[PDB]
């Protein structure tokens, strides 16, 4: 049976896919028994909220845990700037205490949509509302509150509803995100005059991921 | 968009990554006698602990790679061993050792001028998993020599290569993240603490 | 609402255990429970948990606090199995941050969890079944999983209001089997 | 299971086709979209009309463009000769501007039939008639308009129409095309007294080529 | 008459031609460190511009055979690397940098005495094809070393060698005219422009 | 007549625009515009052009030119794809035998052409779609396309009739998105 | 350049000789 040897024959590939011989014919491993919570893709990971620092300014190790929620006071006014950020997950940032930003660390390009929860915490008494706006990308910041109502926004009112969430419609491998005071914050007398919000975020079902690095 | 195959538990964990690097000088101190035990752990890439400990359990057999040369990458007329102790068996101690020649212990004899050589070894735990946390994983020994009653007459390297295959997983956990500072133990610094990522000097300020 | 750990319910003593009542402060920093070492030297199922070779158990767990109209905060309460740190009156964080191990509290959410805010429920039911790599083990030696309790917002109130809000669990063992 | 190894074993030779490893398994290209204008063959760029530079005479950079055109003017008498060029779309000289003699560069054998244009360019008011001739393989240039009409040959009329054709039957791997004055060209009062004409260059269906080369 | 699958796009580029030489000299100082990062591009072969600048977009696989000797012609006892850096990713800068040791860099390890190498890559653009005019293409890298710890004991030389297969192409152009004076640019000597061909005396002499 | 390029229509502020009429004279070398750069202050295509973040679309183009039966010459109109050089006014050529690129003028009739020969006819229409590697791109960072206009014959006269004859361009965007 | 940016329309002596222009609406105005 004649053969011919052919340029790439006594080569190591690393990233070659093939077998190999047993080191222990004749040895049974253990049966697998049933354990809860398999994970068989990376994205269903990916698509599970975890807190967002956007407060991401102090450093000390005593003030570490006020990264995760930032202030809404009594002494601002209407139309004022809350907090603004960017919607880059794989950037250096805000994005990188979520578990999306860390795992699209091990990766080179990813496109997809994701979404923004905002949790109220303060007492049951207080009122007041809010604007969230989402800016495409290419665009500026908005100057003021009424050119941020020009565009995407929502009003969300903390008396009616404890959560809202946003959905940003695209990004690739950008936009930017704002909150302002609509009206003050209202609060009875007897209640704490400031309050904080958290922010969970993660991504949509279309959210995908290619050509895997080291981080 | 992408295909979601490039996600999978097979594809994260797909290639072969050094984890060893046995030493055989001619002269010095670093192992005297012309052999060296190396245990079997998949921490030797570095890139690996951070990557497993995303979840708790694991189950997946390995497959290992032996490429060996002189320190400056020369190929040379030497005969090698290659002897793999299971989890139990007493390992070798000498060069006259009765180790080597047990033949419930597999060995692979081969040559330096030859393509590297390339074993498999399956899931040899107890347990149905592996796991990386434990409140309350022996893989095996590769011992490495050179044949013959006398010592070599050239200085050699030999680099260990492993690919993991069948892989599967349970239970995510949060990632690293602070420095490691022991093997097996998730101790960390507590007087140097520090945030998971960067800051920057106002909310209101991109 | 109660949510069912990874979706899976217990399967193949069984009554109410009432812990000890913590006091959340303003400079609480979070508080966990091991299992089952947080119950071994209470009552029957701690008498059966020091007299067998072998332990099977899965559980249920409620966690309260009643506090008024004029106060606030937020809390995370979550499972984690196999929580390696780096009795039934528990213990508290020192690096609430890194959970004392070194891994980020942001991600917490990975696991069964729920949360407590004061101004929308005052209550969180979960159910977590049986995890191990082994069908049996060793009550006396070995610990599942791990409770946290952590606030995430600090308590607040205005001077004159009560200073100590109270936290209530109570736990309930499901399909528990012994050998 | 038995086999020998033949003379040509471990050789690299560069015309081989075989397959190879591929260095990265697990990656998905990116899906094809649609563009216009796919090619698949080149004789289909060698069957589009190309400008033919029978005026290869002048070489200064200023004086560049007048090569693609040769004129006509009313100072010349009845049957003379305007133009001569041959039919070798391969070799040096006025067929080196066509695209079919560039592609032909690169490949050592062709045969075939070919085609050229001629358009008049002068003014609404211009009449007059020419005589283009085709001499096959082998024979000379016609000594005068009365040998040349003898033969393959067109009478064009400028009044009539713009553009005309002519088929060269079959080259090889050779013939001849002169353009004589069969009348003067009649011209009133008010209008230039020279024009020119621009002659574009094809191939036909049965063209073919062999032994890529390159160039 | 002959055949029409002489000038199919498979057939116009279907060999492997010389694209890259890489010189790892024992002394002197063109490659003092005994490495070298070659960027993939197909303009390495002399006459593939002007062939592939006849159309617009392109889309295609590459095969690479790579071929080492010493400047003489000898073969030696020598052992090498060829690691593949994919777009996106940083590049060696040292013998002892950490990207050699990259389990996402694939690697192929390779005797001198051997046949040459040869590995497969795919269509690598974000976009649905390359081209060579953008009004307003990169392939990844091929990194060479000689493995070891120490410097090598031979002079080496390395030759690349690209095919194309599976070509695409889309929109022809005019072929180019004048002498090229840079890379990636159209640019042209504005003060010394020449006919397309060759020149007579007169139009009506043959 | 009309030709469609490439054998394709378009597919998936709709109106003419007319641009500034150039003045073709007996040393004239030849004109170019880009698309879709030519039209981005004009308008409402304009203004929807330099707000959007992405643009798609295909044209239809209109080259007109009026003279008497006593002049002559003839001129090509050419459509490149990426044509890299080497508003709505256009640019002028300035070596029009190597096309400002280093590529002969004599193959420009591989691309979809017409013939303006002032003896015959004094119009050409031609339909371009949309071309790019990319469904979508960028109207401000992106041009698709160039036209030319080349005389190839020049312009002749006699002295008392007019010496400079009008060049119309007019066009009409078809099937265009917006993003 | 303004006026192309509205009502208006385009008129050849070459091939017509006459061309027709309609106001839309007048009251008891525009410009042409």
């Amino acid at each position: 049976f004649p053969t011919e040897l052919k340029p790439g024959t006594n080569q190591f590939l690393t990233t070659d896919d093939g077998v190999s011989a047993p080191i222990l014919p004749n040895f049974h491993p253990t049966p697998c028994i049933h354990i809860p919570g398999e994970v068989r893709n990376l994205l269903e990971l990916c698509q599970v909220e975890t807190i967002l620092e956007v407060n991401n300014v102090p450093t000390n190790a005593t003030s570490l845990m006020e990264r995760l929620r930032f202030p809404v006071s009594a002494q601002a006014g209407k139309g004022e700037l809350c907090a603004v950020f960017r919607a880059d997950p794989g950037r250096n940032g805000p994005w990188q205490s979520t578990l999306l930003g860390q795992l699209c660390g091990y990766y080179t390009q990813w496109s997809g949509s994701l979404e923004v929860t905002f949790m109220f915490t303060g007492s049951f008494m207080a009122t007041g509302k809010m604007l969230i706006a989402y800016t495409p990308p290419g665009g500026p910041l908005p100057k003021d509150r009424a050119t941020a109502m020009l565009g995407t926004h929502v009003i969300w009112d903390f008396g009616l509803q404890s959560s809202v969430t946003l959905v940003i419609p695209w990004i690739s491998n950008t936009g930017l995100v704002s909150i302002w005071y609509q009206t003050n914050y209202v609060v009875p007398i007897g209640a704490p005059n400031t309050a904080y919000i958290i922010a969970l975020a993660a991504a949509q079902k279309n959210f995908t991921m290619k050509l895997c690095k080291d981080a | 968009s992408h295909s979601t195959a490039e996600t999978t538990l097979d594809s994260f964990f797909s290639r072969a990554g050094l984890v060893g690097e046995i030493d055989l000088p001619l002269k010095g101190t670093t192992n005297p006698n012309g052999y060296a035990n190396w245990d079997i752990d998949i921490t030797g890439y570095a890139q690996m602990r951070r990557k497993v400990e995303l979840f708790t359990y694991m189950r997946f057999d390995a497959e290992f790679t032996f490429v060996a040369c002189t320190p400056t990458g020369e190929v040379v007329p030497q005969l090698l061993q290659y002897m793999f102790v299971p989890p139990g068996a007493p390992k070798p101690d000498s060069r006259e050792s009765l180790a080597w020649q047990t033949a419930t212990n597999p060995s692979v004899f081969v040559k330096l001028s030859d393509p590297p050589a390339q074993v498999s070894v399956p899931f040899m735990s107890p347990a149905s998993a592996y796991q990386w946390f434990y409140d309350g994983n022996m893989m095996g020994t590769f011992s490495v020599r050179t044949v013959g009653t006398s010592k070599s007459k050239y200085p050699l390297v030999v680099r260990i290569y492993m690919r993991m295959k069948h892989v599967r997983a349970w239970i995510p956990r949060p990632m690293r993240n602070q420095n490691y500072l022991f093997k097996a133990n998730p101790n960390y610094a507590g007087n140097s603490i520090k945030p998971t990522g960067t800051s920057r000097t106002a909310i209101t300020t991109l | 609402n109660i949510i069912v750990g990874y979706g899976e319910w217990p399967s193949y003593v069984n009554r109410f255990y009432t812990l000890d009542t913590k006091l959340w402060e303003k400079s609480s920093k979070g508080w966990y429970w091991k299992f089952p070492d947080v119950l071994t030297e209470t009552g029957v199922f701690g008498q059966n948990a020091q007299f067998h070779y072998l332990y099977r158990s899965g559980f249920c767990i409620h966690v309260q606090c009643n506090a008024s109209k004029f106060h606030q905060g937020a809390l995370l309460v979550a499972v984690l199995p196999e929580y390696v740190i780096g009795g039934a009156d528990g213990f508290e964080l020192q690096h609430p941050y890194v959970l004392d191990a070194g891994i980020p509290i942001s991600q917490l959410t990975v696991c069964p969890h729920q949360w407590i805010n004061l101004r929308t429920n005052n209550c969180a039911t979960i159910i977590v079944p049986y995890i191990n790599a082994l069908p049996f083990d060793s009550a006396l030696n070995h610990c599942n999983f791990g409770l946290l309790v952590v606030p995430i917002s600090p308590l607040d109130y205005d001077q004159g209001a009560t200073p100590v809000i109270p936290i209530t669990i109570t736990l309930a063992p499901m399909c528990s089997e012994f050998a």
